[PDB]
RNA sequence: GCUG
């Protein structure tokens, strides 16, 4: 639902990188290059940002507010 | 034509997927209801001839629920699920009844409420943008096609039946080839059979007590003269000779004229109704009524003229005789002969019966009150009752029992509850087909995969178990047809040269050149040139003059050409190849994407055509452009569409053994994942949600079309395929503790507790009373700790086992009847909703949330049909590590792949590893996908071995492992089954009152059944004492008093029979046996017992 | 042995010798049990529980 | 919207910049805790509509204030003399940008968190290194001198900087310059001719150790602490042997 | 001990006493949700 | 479901449990690892007999 | 619960452990026919001293290590236990003192703690001191010097060259003297179920139930520790066809396809010779089926020859841990004609199996012959034919279980 | 209906 705070296998903090990754993608940056700029060198960390589906925004549309 | 793929999304925007359910109800609510009302229009009373009750126009309105006497406000699908109401709309009809003596016309009289399927034309959700859906609290990505009845979403499963109006030549148990055409019309549906039980032809029908020799039927119809009958059936020596024994049978009897045959058939008609039928219907007249509306009803007599019924009867007789010779019986497994019936047809049949029952009940009321109660006028509108129609449909949807006695239809299992385990589970249930033969245990019958199913039913998607082939699933690009008018097809055929059948003596039907034209089962004539009718009819359909779904097919062996516009027939779109060149032409394909053309334009430009299974028999489809030959007629639009929704989700399905693909389809439905964007608002009985869902690294084209990525159900996990620990032998998996700690596999299970407080007619109402404080503590008692002041628990508070969620008192005055939580583990109340049901009754619904981390014994599947339980959870330090520092989340045994032959999983690890490093999502679509050669090159650029085998070192020993270990990311889905919910133990607990044996359900404290097979193994072991202890002492041991003289059981040392206590003696018996001896004695079987002292 | 499925002959030497020891070959069906066993509840626990209990009360 | 159990798990994963050596292990139970054994952090965030906002308000950030809960919001509540011992800003969440939760107007999260000393064996939340790994040093040796276009393919087979091709006499010749960079993809084996001309080996006793910290404490300190922990384990057993004899 | 419930659509707090129909002022909604507990709840982060 | 097969030949039995089965290579072939929860529910009746008296009291 | 033979109920001693799940040793899973893919099993506690004794004496696993049907052992090594042992007992496995001591150390638990381990003198002694795997496996049979078991076996292993009883090229003749393996590698035949040439069977028959059970427990400790540290894995490279197979399959496929064409013309234009029992359209089908079988067999032989002596799939087939050479051939070379009821796929459409082939085509590939391998992938028509054959097996098992019960 |  929300970006996981730590990578499941390695344990690197990946919670901070979600906002930057979305912004880099908004610019011309490629998905591989965007992950490279964030510094996610190992494949385990890269999949967390690449494979994450952000449902918190969609779910909140139905939240009480 | 690289973009020939683009046509699958475009056909899918309008038709396909779950639409086949929606467009069907739409036809019933917009066209079929009016056809049924015209057929049962007009109710006439025996007591007054003048009284008449016709129906003029029936409309079905928007769904609305009124919670007050006259509010009539609109309603939403979510509110009905929450308050356990039924989403339905009013059925309003227009009538012109007699009244006192006038012709009063009423416009808009409600006759009841109709259940409405979601996303249907009448549904509120249709035409709503995603923002509008949020106010209605409905997920935009919801399949639809289901009915909310009493707060439960119910789906009517598609049913496969043999086609109606078409003769079926089939062997009887005796090997005696017979024939059977089911005539389905808008008035009467009946079965007419033909049989050769003694070498002579008899016709059978349910209105006739005895089988009638066919020649008598022919003479009654009006073809008097043996030569005309013989000329019609056959003029070949064999056909005439075999119909020779049948000619004598009438000759032996004296029937030689219509009257003498009609009377003979009348003396046999069952005359069941002798009461309330008045006086009428002589025996000859009853026969002329049967031969004209009951036998072969689809063929219609113009003015009591059977010229048409007699030819059709001859065609049936000839087909039995040619078949009897070579034993070439028609296959009832061919999908050409089978038509699938979806909701519209099932609802129309149910409505047809309820409308005739409502009309009958109104006539019975009118006949009783019009001639007796008073001169005061009888107004039907006052006595008309809304309940008969509303209650009837709802009950059939709520409980899946199609018991319609009028049509002799007694089928149960028609509707099932929509499965909300996952998004895929719901989409699969919509595309689900139920077989006709369900008790068949022969392997080579319906259970087999038939080549006719190609492109229509998914080959690999089937439940494994009691229904291996009984339940089937529709493929992606399939359209089930709906009934069409047929006025144009009849006209084009006559002008196309088809000579009438009334203008010819039957001899023609046996010439080799003459061929017969059948439309939806009724003969339209005889044409000498088959090819021109077939190639002209196709050319006309391509120009759009005739409907796209009408199908022309020709059988040379039996000289007939069949035109079908019936409906219920599976049709698949195909590109047309003319002169070795496909018609798409590339430029048109770009135009679709740009916007100039839609799929319909391609259909009427002759670019694309729809072919049913019968039409496919006459075509030579080529799967790929390279395979095009001179004979090839069509080209397949996309090969991967052959698989279905569940089958598509598997990466590289073509590279695996087929049983493995079947298992994945079942497992995908059982996976725990996001259900909808409205998942939090819903309060369903059980919901399982993955805490951190992730999109699959190797996707398929089907995943994109289904929008699985928008709401995914699994997590990508780094997996090392190696043998580690020995705790992963027979399908077990080893998981790192740190990944489980970091959040891998974390799931939330939500359960619903529902309490309703009711108001009785006595005016006494249940009440919720506040927590009972213990005064000394000035605090509530432990059992009532969570309750708020009102008496219902408060959201956000932990509930332990035996605590009371709602304090409810029921008047016997009030005796407390509390709703108490009974969970082996604590749960937290998330939402408590208070509402009123259809009859206001204070329904209270609570959602309880429990979060479970993966634990030893949880089930995880790989999306390749390999399912394993978690054998061991190891610390990160003990797990083997590659140079990069990646340690595996899951270790999978290499032994699984060789027997299973799942090469596809091995390809998926390589593609995923390459994709994550590249930043690209690779495709593993069936019959295509990323090749191994291209993926390997990407790994080499990124510094990894092309084969994906990596050099690893051992965490336990610190020294390198001798073999290179394959390491890569693969999607793993956590399955719903969890050890916490499957663990049951019973010592001494509740025993059922009837037999004193333990209970049968974990919820009821259960008790395990040592059955006969377990008992047999114990007899083989030779253990006499163990059987006695297990089956008597630890189940139902009991003492009975038996008398020595009689042999009959007594009570407290006495026998009320031989009133002498002296002989009574005690015995030890299983208590069940005491029940058997008592039930035997009550039924007059006396189980007298002789008692001997142990020595 | 045609289906793989090795088996001792001493099992088949017992099954055959039970099946043909009362005069004629008594196949193990519902019907062959009546001609093999005398006791009722052993027949009554097998198929045809209605008729086998009434007939042994007659 | 985030469930309290999920929100509790996310907060446990977030790293704290407090130095572990100063604090002491909490005894079993003893939930209340003490100034020495615990640190208390309070997060209170309420989401409200921005009073001055543009009409379209398509972006949530313009439309709402405090829409996203970040680790910056967490505020340390000093206990006892902790405030004097630790100067302001010494005790803080290390990252400062981790997204704990997302809120919509009218939604509030109020909570208090207690932080305790722990080892990675009990839970991964207590682990101090993103990854600690060792690789033996690569020692590629060319058995036979390789010259010509073969040098270009040999350079391509290995990692980018390991093999440098030098024209000694105007003819390309291959030498190994930086073997440490080699990733051991073993693509040389794919080329049949070069497979026999090179040997791929790792020196057994030379280990290159890479430690990446989570930011809780400096990486050099972490490695020194690890060596001391092993020294402690040996001492504990030696003390037991003294007691036995 | 006042009991205050929040409606599904209006989101306006409504006070309903015992034996009072569950309708919410400011709207016609018949679905009302009880408010969250004031009591402190302890969760182990593990 | 009838009395003869359902309640006589096969009977529901007390002192039993059903759980998912998982691997354990460290157990001898004659041993099964039982969950502590099922162990607490399932009980065996032991009579005091002069050799179990001290063990039973503890 | 699906009890089918005597061995589905077995007694077990009970040792309480914290995890919730009924965990047993995996050697005893083929009597239960129990895989761990989500299965649940039932536990019953006898409540009488007379019932407890009957269960231990009669239904105990140690007393029931052999099936009553043939007398062959049913409790025996499976899967990774079998592969660790085959890999340990290969001629190349050589070990230094430290590695030997660690592997032997796993045995010392659960009553082996009170036994002093005997380390056999190293097989190699002067250029370097080294033991052999066959020497380390032999400690499972006689762990200590005071163990009295002196097991003897002399049997052909699978892969036996047919000549040189104990000097075979493949090292596949097993000789065990005084509980010491002198030759051969352990495979399903010597360590697995179904054979009376098993070591565990000789230990049961000659030295007793306890000695056999102690040895089986020691293997379940030693075999996993070697394999986890050695590393065994499968990958795509293991199933990838090499150049020799690739060139050969093309030649074999063309030759068989043309020979089939010749017979099809012989049935039509000329005259086809008929077997005395057989008739036309049956002689052609049976003779074509044999030729199609030859293509798969010859393609398989080429695939096995090219495979290296290190393929994980081959090693599992060479021992009997998992798989067969037909499974490896289908994955790497060519899957064969899919057969429904022993015959080529029947015609669902009139005179045609599918609308993608010409009517009255008796050509191979229009009747279910799939030339492609699982690794290459199945074309859409080939995939449908394979699914049809696969469903027949799935339907058969479900129907068969009801009939046998 | 599904798991076994
Ligand atoms: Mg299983
Ligand atoms: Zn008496
Ligand atoms: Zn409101």
């Amino acid at each position: 639902m929300i970006i996981p705070v730590r990578c499941f296998t390695c344990g690197k903090i990946v919670g901070n990188k979600w906002e930057a990754y979305l912004g880099l993608l908004q610019a011309e940056y490629t998905e591989g290059d965007a992950l490279d700029a964030l510094g996610l060198k190992r494949y385990c960390c890269r999949r967390m940002l690449l494979a994450h589906v952000d449902l918190i925004e969609k779910l909140l549309n139905y939240a009480p507010l | 034509v690289e973009e020939k793929w683009r046509l699958l999304p475009a056909f899918l925007k309008v038709k396909g997927l779950v639409k086949q359910h929606i467009d069907s109800f739409n036809y019933f609510i917009n066209v079929e209801i009016k056809k049924i009302m015209k057929a049962n229009e007009k109710v006439t009373s025996d007591a007054d001839p003048m009284w008449y009750l016709k129906y003029l126009n029936i409309y079905v309105g928007l769904p609305d629920v009124e919670e007050s006497f006259n509010v009539t406000r609109p309603v939403s699908p979510h509110e009905c699920r929450l308050r356990d109401m039924t989403y339905s709309a009013p059925i309003t009809v227009d009538i012109e009844y007699t009244r006192g003596s006038q012709r009063i016309i009423r416009n808009a009289l409600p006759i009841g409420r109709m259940p409405i399927m979601l996303r249907s034309s009448n549904c509120v959700l249709t035409g709503k943008t995603p923002a509008e859906f949020a106010k209605l609290n409905e997920c935009p990505l919801d399949p639809g096609g289901y009915f909310i009845v009493k707060g439960v979403e119910k789906v009517i499963l598609i049913q496969e039946q043999l086609s109606k109006n078409r003769i079926i030549v089939e062997a009887d148990r005796k090997g005696a080839v017979g024939a059977s055409v089911t005539s389905s019309t808008h008035e009467k549906k009946s079965r007419t059979n033909m049989a050769v039980k003694q070498g002579r032809f008899y016709l059978r029908h349910n209105t006739l007590s005895e089988d009638i020799p066919i020649v008598i039927i022919f003479k009654a119809m009006g073809v008097e003269s043996d030569q005309e009958i013989v000329q019609m059936i056959g003029t070949e020596e064999h056909v005439m000779a075999a119909f020779g024994p049948s000619l004598e049978e009438c000759q032996k009897a004296q029937i030689f004229t219509q009257m003498q045959a009609l009377k003979y058939i009348g003396n046999k008609v069952r005359r069941q109704r002798m009461w309330g039928g008045g006086p009428k219907k002589t025996k000859i007249e009853e026969a002329r009524e049967l031969l004209a509306s009951t036998i072969l009803t689809h063929v219609p007599v113009k003015e009591f003229n059977f010229r048409a019924k007699c030819i059709y009867t001859a065609v049936m007789v000839r087909r039995v005789i040619l078949a009897q010779g070579d034993n070439k019986v028609d296959d009832r497994d061919y999908y050409g002969n089978k038509r699938l019936e979806l909701a519209g047809q099932l609802l129309s049949l149910l409505f047809e019966d309820l409308f005739k029952k409502f009309n009958s009940e109104m006539k019975k009321i009118a006949d009783q009150v019009i001639p007796k109660q008073r001169a005061a006028q009888f107004d039907v509108v006052k006595h008309m009752r809304q309940d008969q129609i509303t209650n009837g449909m709802v009950n059939a949807i709520s409980t899946g029992n199609w018991s319609l006695k009028r049509f002799k239809m007694d089928r149960q299992g028609v509707t099932q509850v929509l499965s909300r385990l996952s998004y895929i589970s719901a989409l699969g249930m919509m595309t689900r087909i139920s077989s006709q033969f369900e008790k068949t245990r022969k392997v080579s019958g319906p259970r087999s995969l038939q080549p006719s199913q190609w492109g229509m039913l998914c080959p690999s998607d089937t439940p494994e178990g009691e229904a291996c082939g009984l339940v089937k699933n529709l493929a992606l690009m399939t359209h089930i047809t709906t009934d069409m008018e047929d006025g144009p097809i009849v006209k084009l055929a006559s002008n196309l040269g088809v000579e009438d059948v009334n203008l010819l003596c039957g001899e023609e039907l046996s010439y080799p050149n003459v061929f017969l034209v059948f439309l939806n089962g009724n003969i339209l004539g005889v044409i000498r040139d088959h090819k021109k009718l077939v190639n002209t009819f196709r050319l006309m359909r391509r120009a759009g003059y005739i409907n796209e779904f009408v199908s022309i097919s020709t059988n040379l062996t039996d000289r007939c050409v069949y035109i079908s516009s019936d409906g219920g027939r599976l049709c698949r779109p195909y590109i047309i190849v003319k002169k070795q060149k496909p018609a798409v032409t590339n430029k048109h394909m770009e135009e679709l994407a740009q916007g100039y053309r839609n799929f319909e334009d391609f259909l009427h430009e002759s670019l694309v055509e729809y072919l049913d299974v019968n039409e496919e028999n006459d075509c030579n489809i080529a799967l790929y452009e390279h395979t095009i030959n001179k004979d090839t007629t069509h080209l397949e639009i996309e090969p991967f569409t052959l698989l279905g929704v569940c089958a598509g989700l598997i990466p590289y399905p073509h590279h695996n053994q087929s049983p493995r693909n079947t298992y994945q389809c079942a497992m995908g439905k059982q996976a725990m994942g996001t259900i909808g964007y409205n998942q939090r608002n819903r309060i369903d009985t059980l919901m399982y949600l993955l805490a951190y869902p992730q999109k699959p690294m190797v996707k398929t084209k089907t995943i994109e079309l289904i929008e699985f990525e928008k709401l995914p159900a699994g997590q990508n996990a780094t997996v090392a395929v190696m043998s580690y620990s020995g705790y992963d032998i027979e399908d077990a998996l080893v998981l790192n503790k740190a990944s489980l700690d970091r959040g891998f596999g974390r799931c939330l299970v939500y359960k619903n507790a529902k309490c309703t407080l009711k108001r009785y007619t006595n005016q006494t109402f249940d009440k919720v009373m506040g927590p009972m404080l213990d005064a000394a503590t000035r605090k509530p008692i432990w059992r009532h700790e969570i309750l708020d002041a009102d008496g219902i628990c408060s959201p956000g508070e932990k509930v332990e086992n035996k605590q009371v969620l709602v304090n409810k008192s029921m008047p016997t005055q009030y005796k407390d009847v509390p709703i108490t939580y009974k969970g082996a583990t604590d749960s937290y109340i998330e939402k408590v909703m208070i509402s009123s049901n259809a009859e206001d009754a204070f329904l209270i619904k609570m959602l309880l949330r429990q979060t479970r981390r993966p634990e030893i014994g949880d089930k995880f599947s790989s999306r390749h049909g390999q399912k394993g339980v978690c054998g061991l959870i190891v610390p990160q330090e003990d797990m083997p590590f590659c140079d990069s520092g990646i340690c595996p989340d899951i270790i999978m045994n290499p032994h699984g792949f060789p027997s299973r032959m799942t090469v596809g999983k091995l390809i998926e690890l390589l593609a995923g590893k390459a994709g994550v490093l590249d930043g690209r999502f690779h495709y593993g679509t069936a019959f295509g996908g990323s090749k191994v050669k291209d993926v390997c090159e990407d790994l080499v650029r990124h510094g990894y071995n092309y084969l994906g085998k990596d050099y690893v070192t051992s965490g336990i020993t610190g020294e390198p492992l001798e073999a290179y270990i394959y390491f890569g990311p693969v999607y793993y889905q956590k399955l719903k089954h969890m050890v916490l919910d499957k663990m049951h133990a019973r010592a001494r607990g509740p025993r059922a009152v009837l037999t004193r044996q333990p209970t049968e359900g974990r919820s009821r404290d259960g008790g395990l059944r040592l059955g006969e097979m377990e008992r047999d193994c114990l007899i083989g072991y030779g253990a006499s004492m163990l059987l006695l202890e297990r089956l008597m002492i630890s189940s139902d041991a009991f003492e009975v008093d038996v008398c020595g003289q009689c042999g009959l059981l007594g009570y407290s040392g006495w026998c009320h029979y031989c009133k002498s206590s002296c002989h009574v003696s005690s015995l030890r018996i299983p208590y069940a046996c005491k029940l058997l001896f008592q039930e035997l004695q009550s039924m007059n079987i006396i189980p007298r017992l002789k008692l001997s002292k142990y020595n | 042995v045609n289906h793989g499925m090795s088996i001792d002959r001493r099992h088949v030497m017992l099954l055959s010798d039970l099946m043909t020891y009362k005069g004629e070959v008594l196949g193990i069906t519902r019907f062959g049990l009546a001609k093999m066993k005398e006791s009722v509840l052993m027949l009554a626990s097998f198929e045809k529980t209605a008729d086998h209990l009434f007939d042994a009360a007659y | 919207i985030v469930q309290d159990e999920i929100l509790a798990h996310r907060l446990g994963l977030i790293p704290i910049h407090a130095d572990p050596r100063l604090f002491e292990y909490r005894n079993q139970g003893d939930e209340e805790g003490t100034e020495i054994d615990t640190l208390q952090f309070r997060l209170q965030v309420r989401c409200t509509r921005n009073p001055h906002a543009a009409k379209d308000s398509s972006d949530p950030n313009e439309l709402y204030v405090n829409h996203k809960v970040y680790t910056r919001h967490m505020t340390w509540i000093p206990l006892g003399n902790q405030a004097d011992l630790f100067p302001e800003g010494t005790i803080r969440p290390v990252h400062d940008d981790i997204l704990i939760a997302q809120l919509r107007p009218g939604q509030e999260i109020d909570l208090l968190m207690h932080c305790v000393k722990g080892i990675g064996k009990d839970h991964a939340k207590f682990s101090p290194v993103a990854t600690a790994s060792y690789r033996l040093l690569p020692d590629i040796t060319l058995l036979e001198p390789v010259e010509g276009e073969a040098a270009e393919e040999l350079s391509r087979c290995f990692s980018p900087g390991v093999i440098e091709v030098q024209e000694v006499q105007g003819k390309k010749v291959a030498r190994v310059a930086n073997p440490r960079l080699d990733t051991f993809s073993r693509e040389i084996f794919r080329n049949e001719k070069l497979k026999k001309v090179v040997r791929l080996a790792r020196v057994r006793d030379h280990y290159i150790f890479s430690v990446e910290s989570t930011g809780v404490l400096p990486p050099d300190v972490l490695v020194s602490e690890a060596i001391k922990v092993l020294m402690g384990k040996c001492r504990r057993f030696l003390d037991e042997l003294d007691a036995v004899q | 001990q006042p009991m205050i419930y929040i409606c599904g659509e209006c989101h306006t707090e409504n006070e309903i006493k015992s034996r009072d129909p569950i309708r919410c002022r400011e709207c016609g909604y018949r679905i009302m949700y009880k408010k969250r507990t004031k009591r402190l709840v302890v969760f182990d982060a593990r | 479901q009838g009395r003869f097969r359902g309640n006589l030949s096969g009977k529901r039995v007390d002192f039993s449990g059903r759980t998912v089965i998982s691997p354990d290579p460290n157990l001898r072939i004659d041993e099964v690892a039982v969950p502590v929860h099922v162990a607490k529910i399932l009980t065996f009746p032991e009579k005091v007999n002069k050799a179990n008296i001290n063990f039973l009291r503890k | 619960q699906p009890s089918l033979h005597k061995l589905s109920i077995m007694a077990h001693l009970a040792r309480v452990k914290p995890h919730r799940t009924f965990r047993f040793n995996e050697c005893v899973c083929t009597p239960y026919n129990a895989d761990f893919d989500g299965d649940e099993m039932n536990l019953h506690l006898p409540q009488t001293e007379e019932a407890k004794a009957e269960a231990l004496v009669l239904m105990g696993t140690k007393a029931n290590l052999v099936t009553p049907r043939n007398g062959e052992p049913l409790i025996a090594a499976i899967q990774d236990f079998l592969t660790g042992a085959y890999l340990l007992t290969l001629k190349d496995t050589f070990f230094d003192r430290a590695k030997a001591c660690q592997i032997i150390a796993s045995i010392l638990v659960g009553k082996d703690e009170k036994i002093k381990v005997r380390l056999p003198p190293p097989t190699i002694l002067k250029p370097v001191t080294l033991w052999t795997g066959k020497q380390i496996f032999s400690v499972i049979l006689r762990p200590s010097d005071d163990n009295p078991v002196r097991a003897n076996l002399r049997t052909k292993g699978k892969q036996y060259c047919g000549k040189g009883e104990d000097l075979c090229a493949n090292d596949s003749y097993v000789t065990i003297q005084n509980s010491e393996l002198m030759s051969g590698s352990m495979d399903k035949g010597t360590l697995g179920s179904g054979s009376k040439n098993n070591i565990f069977y000789i230990l049961l028959r000659d030295w007793g139930q306890n000695e056999a059970a102690d040895a089986m427990s020691r293997l379940a400790r030693l075999a996993p520790v070697y394999l986890s540290n050695r590393g065994f894995s499968i990958g795509i490279g293991d199933v990838t066809p090499g150049q020799g197979l690739l060139k050969a399959k093309y030649e074999l496929l063309n030759a068989g396809y043309k020979k089939c064409d010749e017979y099809i013309e012989a049935l039509n234009t000329g005259k086809l010779q008929q077997q005395p029992g057989c008739t036309a359209e049956e002689t052609l089908e049976a003779l074509i089926l044999k030729e199609l079988s030859v293509i798969r067999d010859h393609a398989g032989s080429a695939c096995l020859r090219e495979l290296d002596k290190s393929n994980s799939p081959l090693t599992m087939a060479l021992c009997g841990s998992k798989g067969s050479f037909i499974n490896i051939s289908q994955m790497i070379a060519c899957v064969g004609q899919q057969a429904i009821s022993g015959s080529r796929v029947p015609d669902g459409f009139e005179n045609r199996s599918l609308p993608h082939f010409e009517k009255h085509s008796k050509l191979p590939a229009a009747k279910g012959f799939v030339a492609n391998s699982f690794y290459s992938g199945l074309t859409p028509t080939e995939f449908f034919f394979h699914t049809m054959a696969g469903r027949e097996g799935l339907v058969d098992t479900a129907v068969k279980t009801a009939e046998t019960g």
